[PDB]
Order: C-alpha cells, then structure tokens, then sequence
C-alpha cells in the first residue's frame, strides 16, 4: 500500500490544531490560577480534577480549621470552578473536563446543604428546555452545566417539553432568563408557542435560543428571542442580565451581528 | 447468535470497493458487492409534508421521480433509494408501508422503460422509547416489528434501523471521559439489544422474501464524532471519539451474527471493520454527504465501500435542480470513477489513494484506514464468542494502532496524546472476566444514571 | 494580440492535473498549476441581500467566514473564493470594490492565524448591454473597466468576466441548427470582442499588480450545452453542442493571446483545449458543481484541472451547515485525492480513470477527453494567426473526432449521427478565405437578426 | 492510456436514449402524417422541412389551381405545423426543427396577408413577457413558438419588461392569457408586481408562469397565477381557457398537483 513522505503529507493537509496548542499543560495552567490560601487550595484543585471525594475531604477540614458553612460554596467551590471555566474558554481544557468538574462541585454544594439550613444564594434562576418533539439533549445539557458552573440555579425542564409546561415554570420560579434548544426543522417552531405564550401572559425576559437547526435570523422574528451559537454563550448572556439589560433589542445589538 | 471467530479475508490487501465476499441480490435486478459500487441517495421531506399521510406520500413521490429522472438523463446504470422514516411512518406501520408502495411503483416504471437497476431501502425509526425513558422491550416493540414487515410487504427491498441500545448510558459517559462506560454502553448493552432486534428483523426479512441489511452505531459512535467536531473544537478529544468507533464495531457486527447480510447502513463508519470480518457489503458516507455533516475521513471511507451515500439532505430547490438530483448525480459519478477503476483493474491503487488522502488527518481517520481496520477486526474475532472481551480487545487495539501512528507521521496534539494515554490505562485496568465487568457496571450505572432501566436489556 | 502557432506541450500524455507549464503565483502565499489542485468555491447571495449595499457586504462576509472556518476545521491547506458580481456590483464599481475589501480582510485574518493559503477571484459582470441591445463599445465600457480596476485595488487577486461578444447571433443560430452562424458568432465576433476587452483587462492587472485570469464561453457554448440537456432531451442534438464547444476553444484562447495568464474560469469546459495550447492553468467544474447544473462529463473534466469549482450555489442553510461549507468540503476533498496522486506519482493513472469514466457518456465528453482536446488544440495552432480559419479547423476536427469515436465504441443515436453529418457538410462547404465569410455573414445576420449591431464589433 | 473493453463499457454507463429511438427516420414518420391532398402536400412537406422558398412556391400554385388565400392558413399551414408538433411531442424531431418550421410557416402566414383583405382568425390572443430584470429569452421563445403553432396569436413583449407595460399590452390586445418567464431568484418577484398591478386594475385573466427559477408553491401565492413547468404546458393551459375555465382555483386543480 501507498504511504507519504514527510514533505508530501505536509503539502496535502494540515492539523491546524497542533500548532495553536499552548505550551503549558492543563495542570501547570491550573497551578497558575489556584488561590494559595492553604485551606481553599486543595478544594479548588480537587474540583479541577473532578475528584468528588477530595472535594468533600477538603470541605470537612476547612469548616474545622475555620467556619464558613454556606460560604465555602462561593469561597471554595465557585473559585475552583472559575478556574475550570477560564481554562475551558482558553481551550486548554475540554468539555468533559468541565462536566467532571461540575459533578464534583454539585456534590460539594449539596454537602454544604447538609451543614446549614441557611439556604444558598445564586445569581438567579434560569429555566432550560428542549423544544417539544425534540429528544436532542446534549446542547441543552451543556447549557445546563455551563450555567450552574458559572453560578446560576438551573431548573432543567428536560426533553420533549410542551410549552404549557414552560409557561407554568417561568411562573413558579420567576427566572432572569429562559433558554430553548431545537435541532430539527420539524421542531424549531415550538419556539413560536413559547414566545407567543410568554407574551400572551405578559412576560418580558430574555429567551436565549440555540441549537443546530437554529440561526440568528430565525430567532429575530421573536420579540424575546436572543441567539447563542456556543453553549458558552448562555452564561455570557445571563451576565448581561446581572448588568441590567432586560431590553431584547439592546441585547441583540451587543450579541447578534454574525 | 452465531459469532465470528475468524476473518472473511486473508489480509487487508484483498479488500476493495464494489466487491465483497458474499454479494446481495435484491430489488429490480440489482446486485450489491458484485463488482460495481452503487450510489445510495438519502433525503428528508420538508416539515409541511409531515402534516398528513397523503402529504408525506406525495413528497416522497416527488423525491423518487426526481432521482430516477436524473439517473437516466445522465446515463447511470444503477441506484439505491434510502427512505429514513420520520417517527410518524414507524409509529403508524401502514404509513411507511404506503410510502414504500408509492416509491416502488415509480421505480418499477423507470425500470420497465429504461432497464435501470435499482432497490429501495427503508430504515425504520427506533420508536421503543417515551418522553421519560428507553422502552426497548415494551409496548412499542410489537409496533416496531410491524413497521418492518409492512414496509417489506409493500415494496422495501432492504430493511435497516439505527437502534438505541445503550444510548442512555452512552450519553452520560461520553460527556465525562468515562471510557469503561463507553465500553459497557456500546460494547455490552448495545450488543445485547442488537441481538434481540436483529433476530426478529431477519425472521421478518425471510418471511417476506426481502433483505436483512444492517444497523449502525449512529446513536453512540456518530454522536461522539459530532461532539468531537472539527480539528479546532474543544468538546471531545478526537482520540476518545476514535475509541468509541473501535468499540462500535463488535456492536454493529451483531446484526450480521444474527441474520443480517448487508449492505450495512451508510452512517456506520465502523462498517469497514465489519466488512473485514463478515465479507459482507456495506454502504459508506464521506465527502459527498457534507449536505448532512462535516467529517474528517471524506475520501478514505470510499476505500472498500459497496454503496456510497449522501446521508441526508432536505428535499428542496437548488439552481441545478432538486436537492436529491444534485447529490445523487455526484454520488453516481463518484461510483463511476470507482467502477472505471474496477473494470480496468486499477481499483487497488485508487483504494490506496483514497485511504492515504485521510490517513493522517485525524486519529478517527487513521484507525479506519483498511489495513488498521482489518487489524481491529483481527482483535475482535480472536475472542469472538465473548461480547465484552472482543469489544475490550478492539478498544485497546485501537489505542495501540493510534500510538504507533503517533510514533510515525500521525501528528497528535499533546492534549490528544494524554487523553489517549489515560484511556488506554483505564482499559488495561479492567477485568478480563465479563461477568465481573457486567455486574460492576450494572450497579455503577443504576446508581449514576437514573434513566437507566436494566429491564431494557433483560436484566 | 500575440497568437498561438504552436503547442505548449509536446503531446497529450504530458498533461496532468494540478500542474501547468506556466504556474501562476497570487494572493496569500497561493500557487496555481504548481504541483497541487485547489478548490474554488462559488456562491450567490439571497435576493434579500441585494436590497442595500450593506446587506450585500454582510452576506458576503458571512459566506467568507463560513468557507474559511470550514477549511481550517477539516485541515484543508488551500482555497480560492470566487465572487461572481451580481449586476449591481459591476454597475456601481465601488460596490464590488467594497465586497472585495470585506472578503480579503477576513481571508487575511485566517491566513495570519492558521497559514492557510488562499486567493480571491472577482468576476466582473459584462454590463455592456441595455434592454434592447448589446453595447459592447458604448458609454458603459468605461464603467466596465472601472469595475475591474476598483476590485483589483481593493482585494481581488484574480480578474475574470464571462463576456457576451457574439451572444445575439449565437442565440438566433443555436435555435436553428445554423452551424455557420455558430462559427461566426463564437469564432469570429466572439474572438474580436475578446481581444478588445482582454487587452484592457491585462493592462489593469499589470497596473494594480493583480492577475489577468481569463474568460469563458459561457454565454454561447454553455447555453448550447444546457439546451442540449440530458441524454433524453430533444432540444439540441448533442453532436451540435460539442461543435459549439470546439469553436469556443479558439474564442476563449484570445484572452491568453491578449495577456491573461490563467487560471481560466470554471465554466470554461473548453479550458482543456486551451491548457493544451497555452500550458496555462485552468479551473474546471463537473460532478461537484451539480448544485448549479447537470453535466455529462462529471469526472472527465478533472483529468487536467488546476482548480476545481462548484460553479454556483445559493447561500442558505443545509443540515450539514451552510451551503458554501458543504460544497467547499466536497471540492477540497476532491482536491485532496488528486493531490495524493501527485505526491505518490500516481496522477497519470488517476487522470486516465477520470477521463475513461466519461469518454463514452456523450459526444460532448468524448471530444473533451484530454487526448482529443489536444488534437483539437493542434488543429487550431496550425492556422493560429487566422481567427476564422483556426475556428473552422477546430469545428471540422471535432466532427472527425466524434466520427472516429462513433466507428469505435461511442454509441450515437441515428438522430445524433445525421446532425453531425449535416454539420460537417455545412462546415466543409464554407470558403477558406476569412473576408469572404465575414462579408457573407455580416450581410446575412444584419438582415436575419434585428438586434445585431455591427458597430459592437468595430464594423 | 486506459480504454474499456466493450463488456466493461456496457457495465459502467448506458446512453439510455439510443435504445429508445424509434426506427423510422424523421422523414418517413412525417410522410405517414402528411395530408395526401395533392396540392396541400407540397406545402406540408415544405413546412416540416422548414424550407420557406418552397412554402411560397407551393402556396402560389395552390391559389392558382384553386382559390383560398386566407383559408390555406388552417388547411395548408396549420396542418403541416401540426405534423411538426406531433413529431416533436413524440420526440422524433428536436426543437430547432420546430423553430425552422415556425420560421417557414410564419413567412407563409404573411404571404397569405398579401392576398387576403379578409383578415385571418385565431383562437384568442396571448401576451408573453420575460420578468423585469431578466434577459433569459429562450424559454419565452419556445412558449411563443408552441403558442403560434397551436393556433394562437402572440404579441411578444420581449425581455426586460416593467409591468406598467404588461398592463398596457393586456389592456390593448384583450388577451385570453398572460405568460411570464423568470429565471433568477433575483427576478421571479416581478410576477408579484404584475399580478397585484392587474388586480389593482381589475383584470382577471389567468397568468401562466414558468421558468427555471419558479415552482408551483411560488406561483400559488399570487391570485392570478398558474404554473406550467414545460413549454408544452402553455397551449394546454390556454386550451382550458377556450374550454371555458377562467377561475384560477378551478384551473389550478387540473394543472397543479405536480
Ligand atoms: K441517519
Ligand atoms: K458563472
Ligand atoms: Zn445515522
Ligand atoms: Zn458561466
Ligand atoms: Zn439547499
């Protein structure tokens, strides 16, 4: 069978990703960002590693050599997490490294939820759903995971979600933002029902729309619609609601333009 | 049921496109694997056409008419039409049936006028699921089988499905670099489910005088591939996507162990491994399926294909005519190049050229190159009776293959190299004993994945 | 200006794809005919994008971004973008300039980051026409030139046009089996207009440091082919379409005589003949331009291409991404196969395979086969100083070629055969003296074709 | 260089047109269909052969040995042309044969003008145009021909036709049918202007639309719109107007359903 010379291969294709990789190893990169607080340290490192036992182990020792029962969420878990998110945006780590990390954090939160009664504080609630008729989970889950990992409470409405159910949950939870995901042409138009039925009940919040079957021009025919292509765009738009912008037209201006 | 423990071919070098060891006769005078590659055109109806049965039948009559018209206008000798059911065609057996009947009628007309060789594939939706979970052995099962037999009774020549076994545990694992979870979901749960359904589908195929064609790990292996995306994505290490592909091969292999005879489903990229084992024909997809998705093995997949597919494209207008005409013409010409190579005994160089085009593009292509695929095949059949160990063999063999490549001209990133080393270590730490592994995972995933129902797999 | 009286290549077997005797250096580190084939992607904005200049610029930005992004995601080392002006981009020179600028800006960003080689081709519209007639030398002429130079000053690397010389008499002749009219419109009128415009175009290329690339007989030869349509059409005998093609060869050759250096336009199927004469690189289109139109030589045209195009497609969404992405990926993969052939010294056999694929499909393909194309090449240069006589030679040589084909394995219908024979006799009855023919035709088409304005050709 | 064996070529492609060709030459097939009317025959053979010199000569001899200046239009010219259309339909001759015959016949019709005074008669008037912005002649010319061949009278409005002008022609000629041809997405929308501007001027004749850029769903969005994909569809849709169907929805029922 045929093979290339080195010079031939180099002429025929290029793995563009190889030359853009940064020198530092994920571990070294993480080490440049960890707090050197001795107590918070082995927790942040434990999150980065997706090692849940060490998160607990590291949380037990920090409430014994100090206090901060509910605070350790923000002081230790959300700092460890801010490291993971950073490295993900810089592309030194990948999605599954973030997922493993969010799993290890969530178990570290609910362990705080057992030494408290105090009820934790979030940047606000976001409701997520997949348009009805659509089983495509993944993109939503990555929107779910990123949101939580950025410090948001997430009521995830699941898969084949039928509008009436969405309406009812924006009520129960009064969220800062609703998200939607569609992947089939046979399905994107469940964003209709929802946009119309939020209007037909007097609700005015950002409706972050995404999904393979979905583009910037499709979501614009909806007053509430805001397009995000990357899942990393969901918390970035949620932060613009912490900034004060509820007006969709003003959001579109600082987020559209593809 | 009847497991492979040796290879159909003595060596990788005996494999080529358009010929396979056991050809399939089907449809209107068509032969598959019989010394000519065949274009296989796919298509999705527009959203509106789904509103009623009559709208759907009509859309597919436009598709079929447009395709056969194009074939005879450009002089192509042969064509396969693949209808991937929308859910409503399977949930209502008689709907898929009536589409099959309407398509076959237009095809019979063109076959009588022109003598153009053709066959129809219907790919039933795996409807064994509700809003909350997989229901692989529940109420929908009998409807599932009725969809097959109805379509087979009314014109479909080849019967396929992209089944969902182990999909739920796959979805959780793939997001988490959980390699053993990949092994369990794809290699074990998948294998078990495949044996149940393919046993029934083959019985149906036999009863109705039609062909039990094959399945695809699209629900698991292709998902890993798409999450992995292009060279610059950061959502799944390509060195892990390729391991999913390796494991998908003994899973997809089960269809054929259980009575399927090919051609396998286009989106079964693992089919090259399966062909090297079974000697049966397989459909492939690559550079001429970009209408459906990007991939990193556009030419290589042609290397030993028997049928050549565009995967899917919505039915709508382009300047050059209908969408299904534009792509079927390109598939047909790709097949003409290959057939010219066969007729002039230059197939082997062309096969090599196709393989070499992509060998070094990505670890996902590297492993699928026909020599490396045959190697994977060898690693499965040496423990062929053991659905777990053959799959584990494949996964590690994959890792060895990629390592060797990386020690030569395969240019992996540091990140890719590390993910690969982590996974090889995860795989080498596993027990050799199947029961041991099955039992640990059953209790692990029962716990970690709440939508995982062991009854789906007879547990 | 400076006419060809010899062949660049000593014989047909020296011709191959991705190499030409006289390579062209251009754009961002790109080289054409230098030992690798290059994909060339084409596109048309949606009707809505034509509202305002800003929406238009925007659409082209989206196109450009989508293409560059895909190329780097799949690892492709090179790409050319071709923008065929919508009329408004040419009628308002600064519109085309600003699209050129917006496109190049993005292309630079990608070239700087990843080192992908690329070049931008702008194809000005032949705007020298109003509602009633051609105005090839009118008030619009200077605007025409301004379009070339403004685009050339603002990011366009290659300059082309699909020019309309002889279009009005061709349109009349082609509906009537008026073979002499074909000779006059394409060979004579066409050649005269080609020399005017290409002298000026080249002057501009030189002044701006860009490339005078070349033209295409699209307005005549492709019209004949499209009317000829599929094998089963009844609108124009294929044996007359190929004659029109043969005559287009010396017409299109004029661009190069008058200072262009290539690569010729994609829809110039006659470029194979032109390459044989000039040794200059050429773009082609076939199996992977089906988004624009059907043809009967899908693979054969790759045999010696330097760039490989999809001709045109509307910019819109497909399952696999944006239309420019799907088709660029297929083109780039077609190129990757060819480039692997070159790297491994297997280009000539693959060239033969592509050629043989389609040699017998149709007389339009038979003649375009690189050995036959070369022969038509020889018949031109033997009277290269004489634009009528060289064109007549090509037309008669074409007839000879199809006849020899028909006595071998080329299977013509009775209808095709008779029409070839009628055309050969009509060409053979013509006088060898150009002035005679020019004068006979001048008066015949003045009387028969009311829209014919002899002043368009300096008469 | 490579070549096929005969066995191999036969496997790789099929020129499907070859086996389908009937045995009779065009010549013999027209022969079977010619009126054997002695004086009319040479004019029918003249029309088929598209030979105008012999059309006049055959006509002169006919009005000399008999009468009928204006009557020969439907007895010598329409009968010869009807042979030509039948053979075109059966696919035994091609378009350019139809065109040359139409040239020959039209030059016969105006020689019958020169001995008439009585005025010729047709089956109604059709106006034909190409959309404004559009330069694609050919399909319109084929529609033109097939209309003049099926016994209709056609004012040919030409290329880049502005709508105000379609109105003006439709007003003057009071046609039974309006044809339109568009070839570009950028141009098909001139059917809008035309349709609206006929209704806004209270006209209700069918508007039969065609061309590469146009399909059934596109023409259906306009009230006056009829589709016809092939040029042959132009007389067939005009025969139903002569059958007495002026209602677009009634007309669509027979001719849509593609
Ligand atoms: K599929
Ligand atoms: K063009
Ligand atoms: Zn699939
Ligand atoms: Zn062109
Ligand atoms: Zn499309």
């Amino acid at each position: 069978m045929l093979d290339f010379t080195e010079a031939s291969l180099k002429k025929v294709l290029t793995r563009y990703n190889v030359a853009l990789e940064k020198a530092l190893t994920p571990e070294e990169a993480a080490e440049e960002l960890y707090p050197k607080d001795e107590l918070i340290y082995p927790i942040a490192k434990a999150i980065f590693e997706g090692e849940e036992d060490d998160v607990v182990e590291g949380l037990q020792a920090a409430i014994e050599a100090g206090k901060d029962p509910i605070d350790l969420i923000d002081d230790a878990l959300m700092v460890g997490m801010g490291v993971v998110i950073r490295l993900y945006d810089e592309g030194v780590i990948f999605l599954p490294n973030v997922m493993m990390s969010a799993d290890a954090m969530l178990e570290g939160i609910e362990y705080c939820k057992e030494n408290s009664g105090a009820t934790p504080k979030t940047k606000g609630t976001v409701v997520c759903h997949v348009a009805e008729g659509d089983v495509h989970d993944i993109g939503k889950n990555i929107v779910t995971a990123l949101l939580r990992a950025n410090g948001y409470n997430v009521v995830d409405l699941g898969r084949d979600v039928p509008a009436e159910e969405v309406l009812a949950a924006v009520q129960k939870e009064k969220p800062i933002m609703l998200t939607g995901t569609a992947l089939m042409t046979t399905t994107m138009y469940a964003f209709k029902e929802v946009n119309d039925m939020l209007l037909e009940n007097g609700i005015k919040i950002p409706f972050a729309c995404g999904g393979g079957a979905v583009n910037q021009d499709f979501v614009s025919q909806f007053a509430l619609g805001v397009y995000g292509e990357e899942a990393a765009d969901a918390p970035k738009i949620a932060d613009a609601i912490i900034a004060g912008t509820t007006d969709v037209t003003e959001l579109r201006e600082k987020f559209h333009k593809h | 049921a009847k497991r492979y423990t040796s290879m159909a071919y003595a060596n990788a070098d005996e494999m080529t496109f358009g010929v396979s060891k056991y050809p399939v006769k089907a449809g209107l005078d068509l032969e598959i694997g019989a010394g000519y590659t065949i274009p296989e055109i796919n298509y999705a109806p527009r959203p509106e056409a789904g509103a009623s049965k009559e709208k759907l039948i009509k859309e597919y009559e436009r598709i079929t008419t447009d395709v056969m018209e194009r074939m005879v206008q450009v002089g192509f000798p042969a064509i396969i039409l693949e209808t991937e059911h929308v859910q409503q065609m399977s949930n209502n057996p008689s709907w898929g049936a009536e589409v099959a009947h309407a398509q076959k009628t237009i095809m019979e007309k063109y076959h009588d006028e022109y003598g153009i060789k053709c066959a129809l594939r219907h790919t039933i939706g795996d409807i064994r699921e509700n809003r909350e979970f997989l229901q692989l052995r529940g109420d929908k099962y009998s409807v599932f089988l009725e969809a097959f037999e109805q379509c087979a009774e009314n014109g479909a020549d080849l019967l396929s499905v992209e089944s969902m076994g182990g999909k739920e545990v796959f979805d959780y694992a793939v997001l988490r670099n959980d390699i053993p979870g990949l092994l369990y979901s794809i290699g074990c749960l998948g294998s078990i489910d495949m044996e149940l359904i393919w046993t029934d589908i083959s019985k149906i195929a036999k009863k109705t005088g039609t062909i039990s064609a094959g399945d695809t790990d699209c629900a698991q292996a292709n998902t890993a591939m798409f999450i992995g995306g292009g060279l610059l994505n950061k959502n799944l290490a390509h060195t892990i996507a390729v391991i999913a592909r390796a494991i998908s091969a003994p899973r997809s292999l089960v269809a054929y162990e259980a009575g399927a005879v090919g051609p396998g489903k286009d989106c079964g990229y693992e089919n090259i491994i399966v062909k090297a084992i079974t000697g049966m024909p397989m459909t492939m997809e690559g550079k001429t399926s970009t209408c459906a998705h990007s991939d990193v093995m556009g030419n290589l997949v042609m290397q030993c294909c028997d049928c050549w597919s565009n995967e899917s494209v919505e039915y709508h207008g382009e300047f050059g005519g209908t969408t299904v005409q534009c792509w079927s013409e390109t598939l047909a010409y790709d097949c003409a190049l290959m057939n010219t190579a066969l007729e002039t005994k230059n197939d082997k160089v062309l096969r090599d050229l196709m393989m070499l085009s992509d060998r070094y593009r990505d670890p996902q292509a590297y492993m699928l190159a026909y020599d490396n695929a045959y190697r994977v095949g060898q690693s499965i059949v040496k423990d062929g009776d053991n659905i777990y160990l053959r799959a584990k063999n494949a996964a590690i063999e994959c890792c060895n293959i990629i390592e060797e490549g990386a020690a030569g001209k395969l240019e992996l990133s540091r990140f890719e190299t590390k993910a690969l080393a982590d996974a090889k270590a995860a795989l080498e730490a596993l027990p050799d004993d199947m029961d041991k592994f099955m039992d640990d995972c059953l209790t692990k995933y029962k716990s970690e994945v709440k939508v995982f129902k062991p009854e789906n797999y007879g547990f």
